[PDB]
RNA sequence: AUCGCUUCUCGGCCUUUUGGCUAAGAUCAAGUGUAGUAUCUGUUCUUAUCAGUUUAAUAUCUGAUGUCCUCUCGAGGAC
C-alpha cells in the first residue's frame, strides 16, 4: 500500500488494509471506465458496452 | 481615496505582518482595519484577501492590545471583504479538540454574526442529516 | 469519571477514516473532538482554510523567528525608479557627520530647500507605473517558514531552467525550445520514461520547436524516433473560441 | 526510482536539481539529506523518479552533467580508474558512449576520443574514466577484441599523459 | 469576567450566538430558524417557494411558521 | 469591467397597500408597495381609472406599511417599517408631488434580522401610539402627540422584551380613549426545545394575548393571555370605541372566531365551503386577506379564501356583547395580496400573481337567494354553497403586471427590424406567454 | 464552441472541458464562493455572468492565462469582477443590444415584474463622472426608508464595479438647492449633468 | 464598563477636555452620526454631562465614521457609569 | 660556504601617540501618575508500575508501592 497520507497515524496493519480496501473501492468507483460505462448499440436495435461491442465486432460480426 | 495607494502600501504591511515584534503586528493590523473601511465598495478585495492571509495567524494571541487590534482588523475586513470569506476562515475551528482555539473562533464568529447575521443565510455550509434529525435545507434546493 | 465513558465513545482513527466519505482530512487529535463527524465534514468542505500549524507547539509561533538576522525591507521598483532612496541616503550621511553645535546652528539658520525632486516623477510612479504585486489567493495562511517554500514541483516535462541547461550541457534562453536536452536523446533512442508516458519530448516525440534543425551533429534534432513503417515513436516527432470580452473600454 | 546523486555538488541547489529532475521526467523526490552539522551537500543523494526507466535514462543523461562545473553522476543508490580503449569506433555519440561503457561502472569522465584536430574525424583511440579499476578490468575484458561498432574493440588499463 | 457578565448577557442578547462547547444541534437549529425568519421577511423568496410548490402566500408562511418550532429533528441526548 | 445599472420598467407586482386621504381631502388615495418601491395611486371616481401619481425609490425592503390619522387632523400619515433598524413617518406633498419624512427613529441594526423589530407593526385605531415588533423577543411602542403648532412629535419608545416567543401577528384593539392596547398572537418554542421526545412540539398552544398601555405611568403591562384552541394566522380588528364592540376575529384554519376579554363568552364559527369541489380530502382552509368597510351606517369585513372566494361578515350584537356571526358568500375574485375597500363604491383587489383589479360594489351582499350562515346555527356536517360568476361586484379596472416574470427571451421574431421580448409569465391557470415590443399600439 | 460552464445549484459555476479524442469530461477551473444560481450567461470565452436566488448578479472571469487543456476542492479557480445586489430574484440574463446600432448590454428580468440592463463604460471620463455623481448623491440625498445605499447594494457581498443608475437618475427629481450644490461640486451645470444622465440611456436603451 | 441599557432619542454631550474624540473608537475625525443615550443615564444631575469626563455637556458626542460603518453605534447608551 | 663584524637597503606591522604655556585655563551637568508587557538578573526540581481526574496528545492532579513472608528502594524464595 503506498505511503500516501490517507493512512498516516493508522499503525495497525489490518486496519490499514481495510482502510485502503474501501479507499481502493472508492478510487475504482470514481474512475470513469469506458469499458463498462461507454456503451454501444449493435445494428440490431439492442445495446452492449464498448468492450463487448468490439469483442463481437472483431471476432466476425460487427 | 485610498483606492489609489492600497497597492503601494500592501507589500509594506505584509512585510511587517511577517514578524518584527508585537507592536509591529499590532500596528500593521490597525492599518489594515482603516484601509478596509476606506476601500469599502471599490473592488480592491484581492488586496485585502492577501492581507487576511497574513493577519489571521495572529488570531491566537494573548497580549490585550495585540489581539484587540487583530479583532478590529477583522471587523473592518468583514465589511470590506464580505462575510462569506470570513465565515470560511472561521469554519474549521468552531468544533476543534482544543478549547483555546474553540474559544477564539467562537469569539470571532459571534462578532461576524451580530453584524450581518442576515447575509450568512446564503453562506452556511451543507450539513448532512443523520438518523433522527433533519439538517439539510430542502427549502433552498427546490428547483424552479 | 463521567468523561471515562465518552472517552470510550472516543472512536478509533480507523473508525473515522472508514466511516467518513472523504478520508484525506482525518488527523491525529480529530478524535478527542466532541463532534468528529461534523469536524470532518467541515474540514472536507470546499474552499475552507485549516487552522494554523502552531497551536500544538510548545515552541512559540513567532518567538521562533527570534534567532536569525534579517535584511531591511526592499522597496517597490516604481518607487526606486523615482530616485528617492539616493536623496535620503545623502541627507543621512550629511546629518550623521554634522556635530551638535552645527546642528543647532542649522536649527537657527536653516538650509532651506537643500534638495528638490520633481512632481510628475512621483505622480507618474504612483499613477502611471504602479503595478500588481504578487498576491496569494484564499486560504494560504502564512506560518513560520511559509515564505521559505519556493516554487518548484514543475512536473510538466518541458520545465527547464537556465542553470539546468548550463550544468547539463543544453542552451539557455530562446534556444531552450530549439535545444532538445540530453535526455530527449535517449528518449528518441529507447523511449521517454515509462511513468511519464503522458509526457512527449520536444524534437523526440513532439514536433520541431520553433525553427529547429534536423541533423546528426551537435545542435540538431536527429532522427525523430519512428517505426520501420514510418509511424513515429509516439505523437508526432516530426509534426504533421473567440475570447473577446463583452464590456471593455476603448 | 532511487538514484544516487554522486559527486553531489555543494552549492548546486536541490531546487534546480528537482527542476532538472522534471526536465528529464517524473520529478517526484530530490533529496540530499545532509550532515546534521553542515547543511551543505553530502556527496550522495537520493533522487526518486517514480518511474524506473525514467530514472534509468535520466541517470544515463545527467551523468557527466557538469555539477559545480564538475561531472556528477546519477547512479544506483583519481588513482588511475581510467582505461584506454582503441581500435575505436568513430561512429559513436557521447551519450551512447556513456551507456556502452557505463554497464560495469560509473563514468567519472566520458570517453575522451583522441581524434585529430585538423578535421574532426578520429583515428581510432580514446580513454575513459570509469568508476573502478576492477570496473575497467571487467569492461575491457568483456570487450577485449570483442565486437565494436565497425572496428572491433580493444580495451585495457589506460596510460598516463 | 464582568466582561463575561456582559458576555453571557450578550448570549442572552443575541439568540444564535455560541461558546466553545456549543453543540451541533444548537448551532444548526439556530441557523435553521434564522433561515425561516428571512424567507418570511424577504418578499421574494416567498414567491419562489409559493411558485415552486403550488401553494399560496398564506399557505406558505403558515407552513414556515409552524416548522419554526422543531425544524431540525428532536433534541440532542 | 465597469457597468451602469438601469431599470426600464419598474417592478409592477404589489405587496402591501393602504387606503387613506393621503392628500387631506375626502378624495381617497392608495399607497401600495412594490418590492423596493413606494407607489401612490389615486382612483378617479368619474371613469373609474386609477392614475399612478407618485412612484418613488426607497432602497430597502418594505416589510410593513400602515397609514394612520392623527386624532382630528385631516391628513393621512404613513408609518413604514422596513429592513433598516428604523421606523419612518411619511406624508404627501401634492404641491411638490413628493413624499416627505416627518420623523425618524433608530432602534437597532440593519437587514432582515430575526430579533430586531420591523416585520410587524400596528397602530391604535385612534392614532395615539404605534407598536413595532419582531418575530421574536422584541416589540416597542411609540407615542404620538401634536405639538403646539400641531407638527407631530414622537417621544422615546417603550419595551416589551419577552424571550422565547414567536408572533404570528400584532394588531391594535379599538378602545375608547382608554389606554390603547394590542392583540398579538404568540407561541412558545421554549419547551419543545427542552423535550428530547418531540412531545412538546405537539401540545403547545397559541396564546391570543393583549398588552396594554398606561399613558399615565408610561409603560406596557401584560393584561390578558388566553390559550387559543389552535394556531390561526391572524386577527381582524373589530371596530370598537363608540361603534361596534371591541374584539378580534381569529382567522384560524377552518374556523373564524370572535373574542374579546372581559365578560364575553367566546364566539365560534366554522367556515362554509364550496360544495362538490375537487380538493384533496386533507387540504384545510385559511383566511388569506381581509378588508373592512366601516361607515356611518355600520361596519363589515370581507375575508378571502384560498380558492379566491370572498365572504362578507357582520356582527349580530345586543347591548355590549355581540351574540352571533353571519358569513354570507359575496363572490370570488383573484387571489389577493390585499383588499382596500374604498368608499365611492369600489375595492382594490391587489392580485398576487398577474394583473391586479379594481372592482366596484353593486349590492351590499345581503338579502338575495344566496343562503345565510351563522355562528348560532348548530349542526352535527358543515355548510356549503355553490359559487357563481360575479354577482355583487363589477370589474371596473385592470392594471397590468408582469409579476412573476418566470422566463424571458430577446429576439426579433416579427418581421419588424427592432427586437421584441417574449416573456413567459404568470402562475398556473392564470399564466401566459406575452409579447413585449418597443412600440405603442 | 467547446467549453462548458456547468452551474450547480449551490456551489457555483464550474468550468468543464471535453477532450474529444480521449473523450473525457474534466474539470479545470471553478469558483471560490457559494452561489445559489438561478441562471447564468456567457459574455465571452472566459467570462460568465450569474444570477442568484437571493438578489445578486455577479460577473466572474477566468484569469487570463488558463491552462485550458490538462488532466480546496479544485485545481485553479476563477475571480469575481462585479457584484451587484439587484434587489429581487433575477431569473434570466441575456447579452443583447436593443435599439439598432446600440452597443451591447445585459438584460436582467426579475421575479417581480422588473426588467433592466447593465451597460458597460467606454471612458474613465464617463466612469469617474457618474462615480462622483452618486458618491455625492448618497451623502446628500439618502433613501427614504432609513437605509444606507452602499449597504443595501452590498447586502450579501460588497459592491464591485457597478454604479446605481437608479440613484443617479434621481438627480432630476431632486430639489433646485441640492441640484445646485452637487452639480457645483462637479462644477458642471445641472444642464451638463442631466444631459449626461439622459444620453447614457439614450445610446443604450429607451 | 458600559450602561448599554437600550438607546433612545436623547443626545449626549461632551466636556471640553473630552471635546473631539469618538465615544469608543477614540478617533478625532470624520464624525458622521449623533449619539443617543438612555433615559436612566439621561435623568437628573446626569442631564447634559460628559459621557467620558463627566464634565458639563457643552459639545456633542459623535460617532466616528468607522463606528458607523461597522454599526457599533446601534447598541445604546454607552455610559461608563 | 661558514663564522665574527661594518654599513646600507628592504619587508613586516610593531611600536608611538602629538599644539607649547596658565589660575588641573575656567565652569557645570534639576522629571512624574497609573498600571501592565518584555528583557535581563537571582533561584529551584530522578519514582518503580497501575487506577482515575485531565488534556488534541502529553502533562498535571490524585492515590500503594503481581502478590506473600522476611532481612537489610533494595534481597532469597513458596508461587
Ligand atoms: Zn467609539
Ligand atoms: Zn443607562
Ligand atoms: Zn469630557
Amino acid at each position: 500500500i503506498p505511503n500516501t497520507a490517507h493512512f498516516a497515524n493508522v499503525t495497525q496493519i489490518e486496519d490499514a488494509v481495510s482502510l485502503w480496501a474501501k479507499l481502493k473501492l472508492q478510487k475504482a468507483s470514481e474512475r470513469w471506465q469506458p469499458d463498462t460505462e461507454e456503451e454501444y448499440e449493435d445494428s440490431s436495435g439492442n445495446v452492449v458496452n464498448k468492450k463487448t461491442y468490439e469483442d463481437l465486432k472483431r471476432q466476425g460480426l460487427l | 481615496m485610498g483606492k489609489d495607494y492600497i497597492y503601494a502600501v500592501t507589500p509594506l504591511l505584509e512585510d511587517a505582518l511577517m514578524d518584527r515584534d508585537l507592536v509591529h503586528r499590532q500596528t500593521a493590523s490597525a492599518v489594515v482595519q482603516h484601509m478596509s473601511l476606506g476601500v469599502y465598495g471599490f473592488g480592491c478585495e484581492d488586496s485585502l484577501n492577501h492581507l487576511l492571509n497574513y493577519v489571521w495567524p495572529n488570531v491566537f494571541e494573548t497580549s490585550p492590545h495585540v489581539i484587540q487590534a487583530v479583532m478590529g482588523a477583522l471587523e473592518g475586513l468583514r465589511v470590506a471583504i464580505g462575510p462569506c470569506r470570513m465565515l470560511q476562515y472561521c469554519l474549521q475551528g468552531l468544533f476543534h479538540p482544543a478549547r483555546k482555539v474553540r474559544d477564539v473562533y467562537w469569539k470571532i464568529y459571534n462578532s461576524i454574526y451580530i453584524g450581518s447575521q442576515d447575509a450568512l443565510i446564503a453562506h452556511y455550509p451543507r450539513i448532512y442529516n443523520d438518523d433522527k434529525n433533519t439538517y439539510i435545507r430542502y427549502e433552498l434546493d427546490y428547483i424552479l | 469519571s463521567k468523561k471515562k465513558l465518552r472517552r470510550m465513545n472516543r472512536f478509533t482513527v480507523a473508525e473515522l477514516k472508514q466511516l467518513v466519505a472523504r478520508p484525506d482530512v482525518v488527523e491525529m487529535h480529530d478524535v478527542t473532538a466532541q463532534d468528529p463527524k461534523l469536524l470532518v465534514h467541515l474540514k472536507a468542505t470546499r474552499n475552507s482554510v485549516p487552522v494554523p500549524r502552531h497551536w500544538c507547539f510548545k515552541r512559540k509561533y513567532l518567538q521562533g523567528k527570534r534567532g536569525i538576522e534579517k535584511p531591511p525591507f526592499e522597496l517597490p521598483d516604481f518607487i526606486k525608479r523615482t530616485g528617492i532612496q539616493e536623496m535620503r541616503e545623502a541627507l543621512q550621511e550629511k546629518e550623521e557627520q554634522k556635530t551638535m553645535k552645527s546642528k543647532m546652528r542649522e536649527k537657527v539658520r536653516p538650509k532651506m530647500g537643500k534638495i528638490d525632486i520633481d512632481y510628475q516623477k512621483l505622480h507618474d510612479a504612483f499613477f502611471k507605473w504602479q503595478t500588481k504585486p504578487k498576491l496569494t489567493i484564499h486560504g494560504d495562511l502564512y506560518y513560520e517558514g511559509k515564505e521559505f517554500e519556493t516554487r518548484l514541483k514543475e512536473k510538466k516535462p518541458g520545465d527547464l531552467s537556465d542553470e539546468l541547461r548550463i550544468s547539463l550541457g543544453m542552451p539557455v534562453g530562446p534556444n531552450a525550445h530549439k535545444v532538445p536536452p540530453p535526455w530527449l536523446i535517449a528518449m528518441q533512442r529507447y523511449g521517454p520514461p515509462p511513468s511519464y508516458p503522458n509526457l512527449k519530448i520536444p524534437g523526440l516525440n513532439s514536433p520541431i520547436p520553433e525553427s529547429c534543425s534536423f541533423g546528426y551533429h551537435a545542435g540538431g534534432w536527429g532522427k525523430p524516433p519512428v517505426d520501420e513503417t514510418g509511424k513515429p515513436l509516439y505523437g508526432d516527432v516530426f509534426g504533421t473560441i473567440d475570447r473577446t470580452p463583452w464590456g471593455e473600454l476603448e | 526510482a532511487t538514484v544516487y546523486v554522486g559527486g553531489l555538488d555543494e552549492k548546486v541547489s536541490e531546487p534546480l536539481l528537482w527542476e532538472l529532475f522534471l526536465q528529464a521526467g517524473p520529478v517526484v523526490n530530490t533529496h540530499m539529506p545532509k550532515d546534521r552539522v553542515t547543511g551543505q551537500h553530502q556527496g550522495y543523494g537520493f533522487v526518486e523518479f517514480l518511474s524506473e526507466e525514467d530514472a534509468d535514462y535520466a541517470i544515463k543523461i545527467m551523468n557527466m552533467i557538469k555539477l559545480y562545473g564538475k561531472p556528477i553522476r546519477v547512479n544506483k543508490a583519481d588513482v588511475g580508474a581510467n582505461i584506454f580503449i582503441g581500435n575505436l569506433d568513430p561512429e559513436i555519440d557521447e551519450k551512447l558512449l556513456y551507456d556502452t561503457f557505463s554497464a560495469f561502472g560509473v563514468i567519472l569522465q566520458t570517453p575522451k576520443i583522441m581524434r585529430d584536430p585538423d578535421t574532426g574525424n578520429s583515428k581510432g583511440y580514446a580513454f575513459i574514466n570509469f568508476a573502478s579499476f576492477d570496473a575497467s578490468d571487467a569492461a575491457i575484458e568483456a570487450m577485449n577484441g570483442q565486437y565494436l561498432c565497425n572496428r572491433p574493440i580493444t580495451v585495457s588499463y589506460a596510460f598516463k599523459k | 469576567y464582568t466582561i463575561h457578565s456582559q458576555l453571557e448577557h450578550l448570549q442572552s442578547k443575541y439568540i444564535g450566538t455560541g461558546h466553545a462547547d456549543t453543540t451541533k444541534w444548537e448551532w444548526l437549529v439556530n441557523q435553521h430558524r434564522d433561515s425561516y425568519c428571512s424567507y418570511m421577511g424577504h418578499f421574494d423568496l416567498l414567491n419562489y417557494f409559493a411558485i415552486a410548490e403550488n401553494e399560496s402566500k398564506a399557505r406558505v408562511r403558515f407552513n414556515l411558521m409552524e416548522k419554526m418550532l422543531q425544524p431540525c429533528g428532536p433534541p440532542a441526548d | 469591467m465597469f457597468l451602469y445599472n438601469l431599470t426600464l420598467q419598474r417592478a409592477t407586482g404589489i405587496s402591501f397597500a393602504i387606503h387613506g386621504n393621503f392628500s387631506g381631502t375626502k378624495q381617497q388615495e392608495i399607497v401600495v408597495s412594490r418590492g423596493k418601491i413606494l407607489e401612490l395611486l389615486r382612483p378617479d371616481p368619474n371613469t373609474g381609472k386609477v392614475h399612478t401619481l407618485l412612484t418613488v425609490e426607497v432602497f430597502g425592503v418594505i416589510r410593513s406599511l400602515m397609514a394612520f390619522r392623527l386624532t382630528g387632523g385631516t391628513k393621512d400619515y404613513i408609518v413604514v417599517g422596513s429592513d433598516s433598524g428604523r421606523i419612518v413617518i411619511l406624508e404627501y406633498q401634492p404641491s411638490k408631488n413628493m413624499f416627505e419624512k416627518i420623523h425618524q427613529e433608530t432602534f437597532g441594526k440593519s437587514g432582515c434580522r430575526r430579533i430586531v423589530p420591523g416585520q410587524f407593526l400596528a397602530v391604535d385605531p385612534k392614532g395615539r401610539a404605534v407598536m413595532i415588533s419582531a418575530i421574536e423577543k422584541q416589540k416597542l411602542v411609540y407615542i404620538l402627540n401634536r405639538d403646539a403648532a400641531a407638527r407631530l412629535t414622537i417621544s422615546s419608545p417603550l419595551e416589551a422584551h419577552k424571550a422565547n416567543t414567536l408572533v404570528y401577528h400584532v394588531v391594535g384593539v379599538d378602545v375608547g380613549f382608554e389606554n390603547p392596547m394590542f392583540a398579538c398572537l404568540e407561541m412558545d418554542y421554549e419547551e419543545a426545545d427542552n423535550d428530547p421526545t418531540g412531545e412538546a412540539a405537539a401540545n403547545t398552544q397559541q396564546t391570543l394575548t393583549f398588552y396594554e398601555l398606561d399613558l399615565g405611568l408610561n409603560h406596557v403591562v401584560r393584561k390578558y393571555s388566553e390559550p387559543l384552541e389552535e394556531h390561526g394566522n391572524f386577527l381582524i380588528t373589530v371596530p370598537g370605541g363608540s361603534d361596534g364592540p371591541s374584539g378580534v376575529l381569529i382567522c384560524s384554519e377552518n374556523y373564524i372566531t370572535y373574542k374579546n376579554f372581559g365578560d364575553q363568552p367566546d364566539i365560534r364559527c366554522p367556515i362554509p365551503r364550496r360544495r362538490n369541489d375537487l380538493d384533496d380530502p386533507e387540504r384545510g382552509m385559511i383566511f388569506v386577506c381581509s378588508a373592512t368597510h366601516k361607515t356611518k351606517s355600520m361596519f363589515f369585513f370581507l375575508a378571502q379564501t384560498e380558492q379566491g372566494d370572498i365572504f362578507k361578515i357582520t356582527l349580530e350584537t345586543d347591548e355590549d356583547m355581540v351574540t352571533e356571526i353571519r358569513l354570507k358568500y359575496f363572490d370570488t375574485v383573484p387571489v389577493a395580496a390585499a383588499m382596500c375597500v374604498l368608499k365611492t363604491g369600489f375595492l382594490f383587489v391587489a392580485s398576487e400573481f398577474g394583473n391586479h383589479y379594481l372592482y366596484q360594489i353593486a349590492h351590499l351582499g345581503d338579502d338575495d337567494e344566496e343562503p345565510e350562515f351563522s355562528s348560532a346555527m348548530p349542526l352535527e356536517d358543515t355548510f356549503f354553497f355553490q359559487p357563481r360568476p360575479l354577482k355583487n361586484l363589477v370589474l371596473v379596472d385592470e392594471l397590468d403586471s408582469l409579476s412573476p416574470i418566470l422566463f424571458c427571451q430577446i429576439a426579433d421574431l416579427a418581421n419588424e427590424d427592432t427586437p421584441q421580448l417574449y416573456v413567459a409569465c404568470g402562475r398556473g391557470p392564470r399564466s401566459s406567454l406575452r409579447v413585449l415590443r418597443h412600440g405603442l399600439e | 464552441g467547446h467549453r462548458v460552464i456547468v452551474s450547480d445549484v449551490q456551489e457555483s459555476f464550474i468550468w468543464v472541458r471535453y477532450k474529444r479524442n480521449e473523450n473525457q469530461l474534466i474539470i479545470f477551473a471553478d469558483d471560490t464562493y457559494p452561489r445559489w444560481v438561478t441562471t447564468a450567461s456567457l459574455l465571452d470565452y472566459d467570462t460568465v455572468a450569474g444570477a442568484d436566488k437571493f438578489g445578486n448578479i455577479c460577473v466572474v472571469r477566468l484569469p487570463p492565462n488558463t491552462n485550458d487543456e490538462v488532466d480546496n476542492g479544485a485545481s485553479q479557480k476563477a475571480e469575481v469582477i462585479m457584484n451587484y445586489h439587484v434587489g429581487e430574484t433575477v431569473l434570466s440574463l441575456q447579452k443583447t443590444t436593443l435599439i439598432p446600432g446600440g452597443s451591447e448590454s445585459l438584460v436582467y428580468t426579475t421575479l417581480s415584474g422588473g426588467i433592466g440592463i447593465l451597460v458597460p463604460f467606454t471612458s474613465h471620463e464617463d466612469h469617474d463622472f457618474f462615480q462622483h455623481v452618486e458618491m455625492h448623491l448618497r451623502s446628500e440625498h439618502p433613501p427614504l426608508c432609513g437605509r444606507d445605499h452602499l449597504s443595501f447594494r452590498s447586502y450579501y457581498f460588497p459592491v464591485k464595479n457597478v454604479i446605481d443608475g437608479d440613484l443617479c437618475e434621481q438627480f432630476n427629481s431632486m430639489e433646485p438647492n441640492k441640484q445646485k450644490n452637487v452639480s457645483e461640486e462637479l462644477d458642471r451645470t445641472p444642464p451638463e449633468v442631466s444631459k449626461k444622465l439622459e444620453d447614457i440611456r439614450t445610446r443604450y436603451a429607451f | 464598563i458600559f450602561c448599554r441599557k437600550q438607546a433612545g432619542v436623547a443626545i449626549g454631550r461632551l466636556c471640553e477636555k473630552c471635546d473631539g474624540k469618538c465615544v469608543i473608537c477614540d478617533s478625532y475625525v470624520r464624525p458622521c452620526t449623533l449619539v443617543r443615550i438612555c433615559d436612566e443615564c439621561n435623568y437628573g444631575s446626569y442631564q447634559g454631562r460628559c459621557v467620558i469626563c463627566g464634565g458639563p455637556g457643552v459639545s456633542d458626542a459623535y460617532y466616528c465614521k468607522e463606528c458607523t460603518i461597522q454599526e457599533k453605534d446601534r447598541d445604546g447608551c454607552p455610559k461608563i457609569v
